[PDB]
């Protein structure tokens, strides 16, 4: 759970940084999905 | 030693300040660290010396 | 310790500045640092005496 | 459950100082009109000399994240650390801010704290840091914990400074603990709350308990 | 009470002070000493458990 | 020897719940969960232990 929270605080922080621009471009994306897999596998780890 | 010390400070610290480009387009994080190295140095003492 | 402190801060000045500008990534870290631990500004710089 | 500090909450910003082998607590106050420059109210003797508490309280107006607050900049939530609170002054309306002047002559890197009108720019923003490593970065803030406050404008200390004769508060960089402590959190509607002002009307027969007009031979 | 979870604030019976920790001495951190005498007070710290 | 006494077989223990704090146990008392014990001074100090 703590490991989760420290994640889910990066996340908010990245979508804040990107919150004003327009578009996200093809490295912060890249960098999101990476984030988004290892929260998936936190969720199913918690889940089992 | 003591001069030396205290001039490789101030190096630092001019090296550390932000760019030209930065303060003209106005950067919030450029602006707070000029005002931090103008607090932490006052101008009368670099002209002293 | 004046002359350990210059080498420490000549360290510092090579990261922060690189083909004569200044790196903002590193610069702001260093200042932030020296900061908070008000030590690294010599006794001449400490706020009280 | 254990509680917490949310935002519209009204709280005190309390330190404490040892003064002749004596633990002695102060509150942070400001007048706002007239003198916007902060000083400290002690709250120790309150048994014998009640203490000026109605400008000693601060609303807590808002608290973002440093990430958020930075793109605010460019353009009932529960207190974390690390988050950037604004305090709002409850008497004057102004804001608790880092004033870019100073006073003091025994810190020379100190910079005064004070009152400012408006919520623009940066100096009015002040980042809640765990005083110990019984709480971190991401916590909830809790009622009667130590913090650092540190502001964003500066990266200075809210700090306490006792180098003088007299206690007072300013912005350096050496640390001291505060307490958020609270006053009121929400009010039931049409429930007295004490710390409030009002009229004590003679049942319902419009007849007010007062004293006498200014300049009156009874001295008030 | 249980190992671990249970978090105890540990009192004086015939006094009734509480067992904290006295305010961290001044150039003891500085030379670089990180333990913290412990005394009975009053009141003590929100930390005491 | 030849001449009997009287003894009393009085109980300190019989079971404990898992995990539950009971007298007469050797442990140590750690700051909140900081990684800090209550200690006395290393063997030969100044302090007397």
């Amino acid at each position: 759970v703590d490991y989760l929270l420290r994640l889910q605080e990066s996340i908010s922080d990245f979508y804040w940084y990107y919150s004003g621009k327009d578009v996200i471009e093809e490295q912060g994306k890249r960098n999101f999905s990476k984030a988004m897999s290892v929260a998936k596998q936190v969720f199913n780890s918690l889940t089992e | 030693a003591i001069m030396s010390f205290y001039a490789a400070l101030i190096d630092l610290l001019g090296r550390c300040a932000p760019e030209t480009h930065l303060i003209q387009a106005g950067k919030g994080e450029a602006l707070r660290i000029r005002a931090i190295l103008r607090s932490l140095v006052p101008l009368d003492d670099l002209v002293g010396i | 310790n004046p002359c350990g402190g210059e080498r420490y801060l000549d360290f510092l000045r090579f990261a922060v500045f690189v083909n004569g500008e200044s790196v903002e990534e590193n610069a702001n870290v260093v200042v932030r640092l020296l900061i908070r631990k008000p030590e690294c500004f010599g006794p001449a710089l400490r706020g009280e005496g | 459950e254990v509680q917490f500090l949310r935002t519209d909450d009204e709280v005190v910003l309390q330190c404490s100082a040892t003064v002749l082998k004596e633990q002695l607590k102060l509150c942070l106050a400001a007048e706002g009109f007239g003198n916007r420059l902060c000083f400290l109210e002690p709250t120790s003797n309150a048994q014998n000399v009640p203490p000026d508490l109605a400008i000693c309280c601060f609303i807590l107006e808002q608290s973002l994240s440093v990430r958020a607050l930075q793109e605010m900049l460019a353009n009932h939530r529960t207190l974390l650390y690390g988050h950037a609170i604004l305090l709002r002054h409850a008497h004057s309306r102004m804001y608790l801010s880092c004033l870019t002047t100073s006073r003091s002559m025994t810190d020379k890197l100190a910079f005064d704290v004070g009152l400012q009108e408006d919520a623009t720019g940066e100096a009015c923003w002040w980042t809640m840091h765990p005083a110990s490593k019984q709480r971190s970065e991401g916590e909830k803030v809790r009622v009667g914990d130590d913090l650092i406050l540190v502001s964003v404008s500066s990266e200075r200390y809210l700090h306490l400074s006792t180098a003088s004769g007299e206690l007072q508060v300013d912005a350096s960089f050496m640390q001291t603990l505060w307490n958020m402590n609270p006053i009121c959190s929400g009010c039931e509607e049409g429930f007295v709350t004490g710390g409030h002002v009002l009229r004590l009307f003679h049942g319902h027969m419009d007849e007010c308990l007062t004293i006498s007009p200014s300049d009156s031979d009874d001295q008030r | 009470i249980k190992y671990g979870e249970s978090l105890c604030f540990v009192q004086h019976v015939a006094s009734g002070l509480w067992l904290t920790y006295a305010a961290p001495d001044p150039k003891a951190l500085r030379l670089g000493v990180l333990k913290k005498k412990a005394m009975l007070h009053q009141e003590g710290h929100m930390d005491d458990a």
